[PDB]
């Protein structure tokens, strides 16, 4: 329940950018460059569970 | 593709030999000149009066 | 013309990629790369107006035709002229402008015309100026400096200086898709 | 400098000069010999440029100081001009003496450090050896008879070295575009005499730079060849 | 023409250092043929590091104003990009002074309020982008005067190494959250 | 039932910034870089139950 | 500057990949190859502690303006400095440091910053010696000495030298997802 | 300066026997002009090895005390890593000295508690990092002064292998078991 | 790419034409210097009073 945004520096896309747009606005970017940190425990939360 | 040469000793003289004939450093009209051979190519000397 | 302070900058950073400066180019029978280079710079220059951008396209601009001639001249200062809504009616004909679909040229009141004006060096943004002197630099490169690998770079750098140039497009004018423009604006009112 | 040679001439391998100083005129002895001694004594045949074989006299050490004070005009004929003055000893002790600013008539005295009652003493001036290499660009030998050298393109040089053999100590100085280096070279780490390769680095455009080997220091010098390392990329071909 | 820099000579002196000899205290056209080619190069990819908009460059609120006789506010070839404020950005240069396209005039009686980008020296930038504009000039100097495929390709990954590096300092310098700092998902989340 | 996150020493991302950073902000580094340690006995386990 | 015990081991480590031993270093006009390694050497440190590491963050440091000047003096001692919190709002300006919020440069009182102070190749830890060693020597290759066979093992060397020193920042400074940071502190407090 | 260790010569002897011939005795800077500056590349090597932190290197609970009229604890170019005890380590040298970046200070009443990595010689080593010690720098020795593709690529391979046993040895020095040995998973399974 | 020459004997003398002129080994001046064949190139004797 932790959001963190992970930009990738060596693509274009910057964050002055996506949080300044509003909603439904074009700015500029690859969707490759962003993504986001997850927890890939899975086989460890099955077998917990 | 790109070729570069260097015609490196302008002792040469002028030579009215064709242009696919002649060697290199040579010129096809010299006036004034003075080809020495380890200095290159002078400006005459200056009749002094 | 007449030098200009950035222009001559802009042909020196073109003869930046094969050797030296030259000063001030101000003559027509000169020398020669000086010349040469400039005439690149300034056909970079109408292409690179050429392709429309936000800041370029005058959007609502009215002409005026000539009062004895009652004719409105077609120039090559009007890079490009397209008509506002849709389906352009207007193109060029002898150096004047005519209308394709009512078969006539001359026009009593004005015209509303989406028009491109041409504009030097100066009066563009950095960003552009610098994709300008770019593929400027590729053009001479590639007719009289033939190497390949300053080729590959400035290939390779061209590419990067139009990414940069879009960015700014694409951030000069922010374009929303759903509260801006004409179909879905109307869409989204309750 | 200041010293005008006036003859030349040359029995069988020494020769034999006449040489004008400022204030007198000289005879000499140039000897071609490979390892032999000069003059009586000497271990290592001092390279200097004049050489006498002297005899320190009675009184000249005063008790009060350290030094004592030999004569130029008596252990020569008469004056000099001006140079550097090199003191060597049976032992290794060589005490280097520099030129007074007006320059040996104002001051003619020698202040060698010691108490020297009677014991042989060469003293000479210094050489000025100076060569310059060239300037090092590519030089390919073009089938059997001449040596063109390659123009085109930029040579950014990396090092360059110096073969020396059975030598002494030297001094190769570089020289920029708007630069200076030194890079002295000490000894073998007595005498010392080495026999290695010294492996200087000169850095810039090879059209520019231009490196020039000094010595002073009484001992032989023997460069047997040199090379160098540079990059040069080229920007063109060739047909 | 300048004035030196403590550290622009540095600068210079580590763009040479790519291919060369190290220069001191270039002052003159004529001290190197390559000192102040290098220093031209350099001088231009100052420019041109800074138009990719930054989070410290873009002075975002400021406020230009005109000449009180002239009516009229100067563009400048100091002036690096400018933007407005919100949307759809009315502002371009014709003839040296700036310009509605909306409009259609330039006499203002006030001010104008720009997200403006100015240019700066090679000083007064982070650390980052100067090791960043130093290998980018580097490249520039290396493809342009001693062209060899090995010294580029090592400036090629070398570069990209120093953007990276710049990009993260850009990711750092002003944290932004996805939904407690931007405009619409703020108010989204006011309960 | 013990998460431990393995960071990629060869990547970029670097446990000085997720861990800092507040809800929802972005930061920088690529997301093949943090992965967690699972246990990987499956096989063992299902003949086990 | 001054001679130090490890520098010039730092320097001699640098032409261990070229060549010879040169002493001491300490003249301006003098051996060209120890000083332009030596240039190389405080190029890469500068360069490597700009990165950031949780040793030279200094993290809640106060700055305070000269008392007559009234004026906070920013440096190239002050590599780069950042905010505490978020959205940082000090700059460089002249040499000096300046809002770019409050639009002013003047201060009354202190400031507090993350700030990074430039280190000397001493005060630093191994893991991060041997790095500026092995990376200012990768440098030196590919300027002076180029060759391929030793600028690929110098790169080769360079990242395991970096996979050490990213594994000495992950160990120094262990940092927990779950009990240790500023979100998801709180959600696990019963 | 450092006198010779009856190994050290061993291994030495073992840098040149990769190019070269077999010296005997080192024991000056110019005996000859390899086995010295193999000396050095292996006190090198010997110095980074360390560093990379082992089970028998790691000294846990060490206790470092000050000077009692400096009130002041000395960092040494001796001591190769130093990490506070539990987390958040907040230990640097500053000057040539240890130094708090939280606490702010540089002077210290009481001892300090630190895993420090303290440098050892070629011997008092294992001999699995001896001869790890040997082909990694006999790898350098050979890429510095008779680069040559074959003895380079043997090497590497060769190096790899003798980290692969070292690996082994780090992991069998010092058993470490998941569940019943670390501080977590111990309490996880009190019964 | 790395280019190496070895000028081998020393034996030379200045020669006052340019530099893409020369043979290699002369050098551009030569003071007190003595080039024999097989020894290289020696300080001159010293001239005994």
């Amino acid at each position: 329940s932790k959001v963190i945004g992970l930009v990738n520096p060596a693509g274009i896309t910057q964050p002055r950018r996506l949080t300044k747009a509003q909603t439904g606005d074009f700015v500029t970017g690859r969707p490759e460059d962003i993504s986001f940190l997850q927890l890939e425990k899975q086989a460890d939360f099955t077998v917990a569970k | 593709a790109l070729i570069s040469q260097s015609i490196k000793n302008l002792k040469g003289g002028i030579s009215q030999q064709p242009d696919i004939l002649r060697y290199p450093d040579q010129g096809s009209r010299q006036v004034n000149g003075w080809s020495s051979e380890t200095e290159g190519l002078q400006k005459r000397p200056p009749l002094v009066f | 013309n007449v030098e200009t302070a950035a222009e001559l900058s802009a042909v020196n950073d073109i003869l930046a990629s094969i050797g030296e400066p030259p000063v001030s180019t101000l003559e027509g029978d000169a020398n020669a790369d000086a010349a040469n280079a400039r005439r690149i710079l300034n056909k970079i220059n109408r292409q690179i107006q050429s392709r429309g951008w936000t800041f370029n396209i005058e959007e609502g601009i009215t002409l005026l035709p000539d009062v004895y001639s009652n004719l409105i001249v077609y120039s090559d200062d009007y890079l490009s002229l397209m008509s506002t809504s849709g389906q352009s009616i207007y193109v060029n004909r002898g150096g004047y402008v005519y209308d394709r679909t009512s078969q006539s040229d001359r026009f009593d009141s004005g015209i509303t015309v989406n028009i491109i004006r041409l504009r030097d060096y100066d009066e563009m943004p950095e960003c552009f100026r610098y994709w300008i002197v770019t593929k400027a630099s590729r053009q001479f490169n590639n007719r009289f400096f033939g190497a390949p690998e300053v080729e590959g770079v400035l290939q390779e750098e061209e590419d990067e200086a139009r990414r940069l140039c879009m960015e700014y497009e694409m951030d000069y004018g922010g374009y929303n898709m759903l509260d801006g423009d004409a179909f879905t604006s109307g869409l989204l009112t309750r | 400098e200041n010293v005008q040679v006036l003859a030349c001439q040359s029995i069988s391998s020494d020769m034999y000069v006449i040489l004008r100083n400022e204030f007198n005129t000289f005879l000499a002895r140039i000897s071609f010999t490979k390892n032999a001694i000069d003059l009586q004594g000497e271990p290592y045949r001092a390279f200097m440029d004049m050489k006498i074989r002297y005899t320190i006299p009675s009184g000249t050490y005063n008790d009060d100081t350290f030094t004592t004070s030999i004569h130029i005009p008596t252990i020569y004929g008469a004056n000099f001009g001006r140079g550097k003055i090199t003191v060597l000893e049976p032992d290794g002790k060589i005490t280097v003496f520099e030129q007074p600013t007006a320059g040996w008539n104002s001051d003619p005295w020698l202040r060698l450090s010691g108490n020297l009652e009677g014991r042989m003493v060469y003293i000479g001036f210094n050489i000025n050896f100076v060569y310059e290499f060239s300037k090092f660009l590519i030089k390919q030998t073009a089938d059997d008879g001449s040596t063109s050298t390659e123009d085109i393109g930029r040579l950014q040089l990396r090092r360059a070295w110096v073969n020396y053999e059975n030598s002494g100590t030297f001094d190769i100085y570089v020289e920029n575009q708007s630069s200076n280096w030194k890079y002295t070279m000490a000894g073998a780490r007595r005498l010392n005499l080495g026999t290695g390769q010294y492996r200087f680095p000169v850095v810039g455009n090879a059209k520019f730079n231009t490196v020039y080997i000094l010595s002073d220091e009484t001992t032989p010098l023997n460069i047997i060849g040199c090379g160098w390392e540079g990059n040069y990329l080229r920007r063109s071909s060739g047909i």
